[PDB]
């Protein structure tokens, strides 16, 4: 009776990979670069049995 | 130029002492410092009178 699509398990993730900067001086160079995730969301825990010890 | 009352020369001492160089080593820098000296300007003036008959 939902509305919402039924998705029992999802990963939301915000971006994989991204190029944040590079900065240039005299005798070295930086680069840095990031990602963003929202981690795991569940939204039936009914609609899962986990099992430990097999 | 004639119209003038002083000649300036300026000299220029440098220094700096170099290192051994490392990537991540900071850097050695080199300066200058300046002195100056003045010496006066002297005129010196002479002339002719001529007559015709002379």
């Amino acid at each position: 009776g939902s509305t919402d699509g039924g998705s029992v398990f999802s990963q939301l993730v915000q971006s994989k990979f991204i190029t944040l900067g590079v900065e240039k001086r005299a005798k070295s160079y930086v680069e840095d670069f990031s990602n963003g995730t929202a981690g795991a969301l569940c939204k039936r825990p009914w609609a899962v049995v986990r099992y430990l010890g097999i | 130029s004639w119209e003038d009352q002083e000649i300036v020369q300026g000299i220029v001492e440098p220094a700096g002492t170099a290192v051994e160089y490392g990537d991540h080593t900071n850097i050695p820098l080199t300066s200058w410092n300046a002195n100056f000296e003045r010496r006066t300007i002297v005129r010196g003036e002479l002339g002719m009178m001529v007559g015709t008959l002379e």
